[PDB]
């Protein structure tokens, strides 16, 4: 089955239609102010109109802002796009920091495009090429064999040097497209199998229906893939495109016109009305990572008219700029950006509140757990960390196994946590030793 | 006593959102397209446009042809 | 109801820069209000890049956080005028390993001045009713428009081209007679009838054969790279072309220079922007200078919020962030804060250009949150205001909506409040 | 693929038609041999697909439909009947395994 | 006499982990001795792995220098199984001028994720009687023959092409698949090579085979995540994984391949196996590999990691400010830390009798004395290699049994690292930057 | 130089073909050949660059270039 994930149980924000924060909704629990905030949040992006808005989430490390940013992703749904990106990440030795944070946006947004394809496949039963003065190839004959029937049609020098390309030989099935002009090859027929008792061209059965089928096809693609592809010609049926999809794919920087240069194209695709645009949505995490000269580049990226909506997570207080070498922001983000985000309050789980955690997570697992040892994790939890009690449900369950009882108890979460150091413990032990360090 | 699948859940979960398409459509996913065809999609941009004064005197190859030559 | 690729901004919100023959500046005009003095000399600015009589000046933009300077930065762009060279650059976007800041900054120097060439073709449009051809091959079409109807001989490049890309009777395309590719424009209405039925365009109307005078525009970095690389296209497109010897860069400056002495083109002064220069280099700081002493150079305008900073790269405190070399080399326009008067009719418009109905005591409420916070915090309040009234079901927003957005965002401060209370449990506090 | 190393006739009873198709496209790739049995091919072919059942080779599997194959006559070599889904009808099912 | 490219080693002794079926640490199994809580943990973390439910979790371990942090993770490793992936990895390796560390670490936890798939085909091996060949399409016939049964085969033009580009002539046993194409020769028979033309070519000789000329045969592999990443990636790479020249691939493309992975999954014809990823010496990473470690930890294919941290209270590199390990608060609270006892005076002699029997060298009961109170005063390593080069002067003196004369002629021969700080202190006035 | 350069087709012949693709342009006025004089300056940075490395600009043409 599915791998267990830590954020797997978090099903979403998990709030009403008044759009309140039930106590316990969606795999959540507290958080009612950050959850009902992001009510509003998930209403802008599925509204669609404003952009250039950045959403910082503030608060200590464990409290869940992580799993309200996947939250927040399982809510939009599937159709709309959740980049996550980390702070190390933009970090890349063959492209800029700045390369990286321009393309995911572009990455971000994502791209409806449906597009109406006409279709010649079946049999080749005949190929020759014409020949005309200049010994060059002007035209080719190539007749096509179907169940339904038989037609000729003519084709270009260049399919014919990709159908050469592909060593198409007659008694073959082909698929050959008109607007993007590349050709493939499904494989030889199944009625000449016979004549050879060993071959080592595997064989396809005859297709069925019309030589010429138009049809429309409905992909999702994203800005960031349509940047990429005009970018660097990797397809293509030149020669050229065929050694530079035989050469390496390094990174290289998209320059400006390029990028206006597509927002003209999928202007008029929009004028058209045939590409549907979405809007997605940036996850920043670890934002305290990210350069100065990355927050000086967010600058113009955040008031961009054509900026996705980016969240941003921050786990810690006042701290040094990075680069600065001085200066000391508060949550590890200068003035000028985080005057411009909104910053969201989040508030430490309570006593109470934790015991639910370690119970819905010791349900998520699988795990049988007794009242008594839910109220004693609970109470270790909140005399060190709630991550401590959730690392500590699956090692007890295997000495319940071991022992053969059906349920965890006292002994197995007393022996376990025997076993594990806390950091507090581990921290104050390393005081004594320290000078054998 | 054979359980369902993805197909069969998404085609019948999602049709209720002829009737007798579903009891045909509960064995197997024949209403519904199991197998289609997909290729990738193709995008062309418009090629570029270089004024003729441009190509005439736009290379510095012509200028220095005669310099290339005393360089060779 | 379609979603364009451009939506609204905190620049967007205005078009334009209101000015009068005499510059006195409207309270409100083009959608900016206030900065009489800010807007007047960049008016200033904008008649002498308009008048392009000289070349190589710098004016600097100063003001406090949240004066709008890059707002009447951008609305100076959008008043600026199509067919206008004009760049927008970051102090942090010169930073590459593919090229070097030298090279970049350069690179946006060049992208910055532009040329203008007139030339003059003869290209055929127009409606084609029939077409044959015998197969040397010869065949010969028909060129109908409304005013004339012609008929044509082909040679065999003609027909070569026609046997490329066939096309049906009575569909209206434009013949180039230079190079040779043949264009359909569209179908005719009556001619299309009995596909794939893409789309119609009516039958043309006037002279068949026309000779056109076409106007373009080519940016010297654009030619640099053209003669640079093999093709310049895929060298500017792919992003590969870096480190581009100088000395071909002098050759084309001398062409153009002798261009110039022929008169048949000419060269248009760019509009060369730069953004958050408090932080850069000594290196370009440096070369900003020579830059701009060079003949032909771009007329640039730079922006910079912060106050007197540590420069980067060295210990030294420089005043505006910048060295006194390139201070004095340009001159500082200082923008003033915004008035309390003006906070509300900011608000106000805000309101006609987002499309919100909201009352007086919220303007009210809100202008004290001008008066306590910037108003940059209000301008975000009141995006997420509207969508709260909306689940109010209200037909205009109201203060109690407006405390419930304000009790779901917090200003920078009051987080810092609180983090200063949850900062002992926070990581290197 | 159990029943190869035992080798005895299986016969596919299948209600719809499409079904029946999608099974003899589907087995035609596995390079099993067998025949289809509806109501679409005259009395002729499908009375030379019943004459030829008797020392049948490499066809080791028989499609029938409801009613088409719950004709009448008979399949002598037939053992394993294997049903697709109920046909909706009472007595349907011993009434198609009588064949 | 023969050596293999394995030689003895520190920690290549030890066979396994030593445990239970109770999982119960033992005090001497498989190589190991003592240490029974980390013991105990690490049959807790061995049953996890090959329980598998359970993916992204992150398990410490510290402790004292010479406490044997390693010899529990190599003792978990050969107790693993090798049909289990395995992966050791350290933190300067993930450092590269090609590529970024966090594409490193990407590569370490797909390459940790183990494949595996199988493959049924259809195969024929025999001996060839005769080859024939018509060109004008060359159509031509191959007899084979065995022992049991001898058949004739008729062969196409790629069939042709491919065995005249292998130069197969008639009297070579060959192997040729069907449904690949492929054809490779084993080599010829005694019998039918028996009598050859004058060239006289001597090369190899294979008997005739028996039974079935085409048989079905099962080959099962294993391919890892970073392996078709960088397959699929470059575009027929497959010299580029020998190569390492690829790097920096895209996310999109990884993401597709994690996509169709879970459909070959949901499929069934490929199978998932969890993996262990082991890292020595973490305080040294950079904390920007932690920050992104600690998020990119809660990905579904994250496999279980194991770390291990030498000192405590060190600041991190890149940072002013000093943490516990040298690692942030988020990831030291975020995995769990298993905490190693320094060894006592019993178990090193035990540890320093596992030696005789590894090494073959038998030592005397008056050894055991000195050299186990060279144990307590010194490192255990340093007993170690006191006992390999006391059994080197052992066989200089030609004795079965290890004399102390010999332990202090070593003894005499090598010094301690304190013994050369306080020369160095004496000459340190000479030796240079002082 | 020795270099070769082609203008384009005769005016004259322009009227035979309704449709052609090569262009068009008079007969140019002044004589067919030209005595000037030309001193052309050259760096040696230019030199040592083009000697430097294979200049390979022979030829745009070639696909391998
Ligand atoms: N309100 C909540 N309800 C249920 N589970 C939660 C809640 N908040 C956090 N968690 C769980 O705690 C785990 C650790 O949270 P973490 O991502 O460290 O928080 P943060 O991102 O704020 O540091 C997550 O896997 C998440 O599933
Ligand atoms: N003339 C103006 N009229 C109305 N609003 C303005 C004007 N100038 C600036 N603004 C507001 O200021 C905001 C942007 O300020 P910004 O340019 O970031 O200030 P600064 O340049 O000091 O950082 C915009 O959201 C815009 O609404
Ligand atoms: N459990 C054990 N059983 C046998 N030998 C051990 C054990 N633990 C450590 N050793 C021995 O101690 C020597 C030094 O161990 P070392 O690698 O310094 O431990 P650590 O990595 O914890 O510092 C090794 O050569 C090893 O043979």
């Amino acid at each position: 089955t599915q791998r267990i994930a830590s954020h797997s149980h978090v099903k979403g924000l998990g709030l009403d239609e008044s759009g309140l924060a039930k106590q316990a909704a969606s795999g959540l629990v507290g958080q009612e102010n950050a959850r009902e905030a992001c009510g509003v949040i998930v209403e802008l992006i599925k509204s669609k109109k404003m952009a250039g808005r950045a959403v910082l989430l503030a608060g200590p490390p464990g409290t869940g802002k992580t799993a309200l940013a996947l939250a927040i992703a399982q809510e939009l749904g599937s159709k709309v796009p959740f980049c996550p990106m980390v702070g190390s990440e933009v970090y890349s030795t063959e492209i800029k920091k700045t390369e990286v944070l321009m393309e995911n946006f572009r990455r971000a947004i994502g791209l409806r495009i449906k597009e109406t394809k006409e279709v010649y496949e079946g049999e080749v039963t005949e190929l020759t090429p014409c020949e005309t003065e200049n010994k060059t190839i002007s035209h080719v004959i190539i007749g096509l064999k179907t169940a339904k029937g038989t037609k000729q049609l003519k084709l270009d020098p260049s399919i014919f040097e990709s159908l050469q390309k592909e060593r198409v030989e007659a008694g073959d099935v082909i698929y050959i497209e008109a607007n993007s002009g590349a050709v493939k090859r499904q494989g030889r027929c199944d009625t000449y199998a016979t004549e050879f008792d060993l071959e080592a061209e595997e064989y396809v059965p005859l297709p069925k229906g019309d030589v010429h089928k138009k049809k429309e096809i409905i992909q999702d693609v994203t800005l960031h893939d349509l940047d990429v592809a005009n970018a660097r010609p990797q397809g293509g049926q030149d020669i050229l495109s065929m050694m530079g999809q035989l050469m390496k794919p390094k990174k290289t920087e998209i320059t400006d016109k390029l990028r206006g240069e597509i927002n003209k194209v999928v202007n008029k695709y929009i004028d058209q009305g045939i590409a549907e645009l979405v809007p997605g949505v940036l996850f920043v995490d670890e934002v305290h990572m990210l350069d100065i000269e990355c927050f000086t580049y967010l600058h113009r990226a955040l008031e961009s008219s054509i900026a996705p909506i980016v969240i941003f997570a921050s786990n810690r207080g006042n701290c040094v700029i990075r680069g600065t070498e001085d200066i000391t922001s508060p949550h590890g983000i200068p003035l000028d950006l985080l005057d411009r985000v909104m910053i969201i309050r989040t508030m430490l789980y309570t006593p109470q509140e934790m015991k639910q955690i370690i119970k819905i997570r010791a349900q998520t697992e699988g795990i049988n757990i007794s009242e008594e040892a839910l109220n004693h994790l609970g109470e270790i939890g909140t005399k060190t960390t709630l991550r401590y009690s959730v690392q500590l449900l699956t090692p007890a369950n295997l000495l319940a196994k071991i022992n053969g009882k059906d349920s965890i108890e006292k002994e197995h979460v007393e022996e376990i946590s025997e076993l594990f150091y806390d950091a507090k413990s581990s921290a104050k032990i390393l005081a004594d030793q320290q000078d054998k360090y | 006593y054979c359980q369902l699948t993805s197909r069969q859940k998404l085609l019948y979960q999602a049709l209720k959102n002829l009737v007798m398409q579903f009891r045909k459509v509960c064995n197997h996913p024949e209403l519904f397209e199991r197998q289609e065809t997909w290729s990738p999609f193709h995008i062309s941009l418009k090629p570029y446009h270089i004024s003729k004064f441009i190509y005439r005197h736009g290379q510095i190859r012509v200028f220095n042809h005669s310099r290339d030559r005393w360089l060779r | 109801d379609v979603t364009r690729i451009e939506r609204i901004g905190a620049h967007s919100h205005i078009r334009g820069l209101g000015l009068d023959d005499a510059l006195e500046p409207r309270q409100a005009s083009q959608g900016m209000v206030g900065q009489l003095a800010a807007r007047r000399a960049a008016g200033v600015v904008l008649e002498m890049i308009r008048e392009g009589k000289i070349a190589g000046r710098a004016v600097l933009i100063a003001g406090q956080p949240g004066t709008g300077k890059t707002a009447i930065a951008m609305g100076m762009a959008q008043a600026l005028g199509p067919d206008t060279p004009f760049t927008a650059i970051a102090g942090s976007e010169i930073f590459s390993l593919e090229m070097s800041k030298t090279e970049a900054l350069t690179q946006a120097f060049r992208r910055s001045i532009g040329v203008r060439i007139k030339e003059e073709t003869e290209i055929i449009e127009g409606e084609v009713v029939e077409i044959q051809i015998d197969r040397s091959k010869v065949g010969k079409l028909t060129l109908k428009t409304t005013e004339m109807e012609t008929i044509y001989d082909l040679g065999t490049k003609m027909i070569e081209s026609l046997t490329k890309d066939k096309v049906q009777a009575g569909d209206v395309i434009t013949i180039d007679k230079a190079t040779g590719k043949i264009s359909k424009l569209g179908r005719s209405f009556t001619r299309a009838r009995d596909g794939s039925q893409t789309k119609f365009v009516q039958c043309p109307d006037g002279e068949l054969q026309k000779r056109k005078e076409v106007v373009h525009t080519v940016s010297l970095h654009e030619i640099d790279v053209i003669n640079s690389r093999t093709q310049g296209f895929l060298a500017l497109f792919s992003g590969d072309t870096g480190e581009i010897k100088s000395e071909v860069r002098e050759q084309i400056n001398a062409k153009v220079a002798e261009w110039r002495e022929e008169g048949k083109a000419e060269i248009i002064p760019g509009v060369l922007f730069i953004d958050e220069v408090h932080m850069l280099d000594i290196e370009s700081f440096s070369f900003l200078n020579r830059a701009l002493e060079s003949d032909m150079a771009p007329v640039l305008i730079m922006a910079t919020n912060r106050g007197i900073t540590r420069i980067r790269g060295t210990s030294y405190q420089s005043p505006h962030g910048i060295p006194i070399d390139l201070l004095d080399r340009l001159l500082i326009v200082s923008t003033t804060p915004y008035s309390e008067k003006d906070t509300k009719q900011i608000l106000r418009i805000r309101c006609e250009e987002e499309d919100v109905e909201m009352s007086e005591d919220a303007y009210t409420v809100l202008t004290r949150i001008g008066l306590e916070t910037s108003l940059r915090y209000a301008i975000q309040l009141i995006t997420a205001a509207s969508l709260v009234c909306r689940k109010r079901k209200g037909t205009e927003v109201q203060v109690d909506d407006i405390k419930r957005v304000y009790s779901l965002f917090l200003d920078e401060s009051r987080s810092t409040q609180y983090m200063k209370e949850y900062q002992d449990a926070f990581l290197f506090n | 693929t159990r029943l190869k190393s035992q080798g005895h006739r299986v016969l596919i009873y299948s209600q719809m038609t499409r079904m029946i198709d999608l099974l003899e496209e589907y087995m035609v790739y596995r390079k099993h041999t067998y025949m289809r049995l509806d109501g679409s091919s005259k009395i002729s072919e499908r009375r030379d697909m019943v004459a030829d059942f008797q020392n049948r080779n490499d066809i080791f599997v028989f499609l029938l439909s409801t009613r088409a194959g719950g004709l009448g006559i008979n399949l002598t070599a037939a053992d394993t009947v294997i049903f697709y889904d109920s046909d909706w009808n009472p007595t349907v099912d011993q009434q198609a395994m009588d064949r």
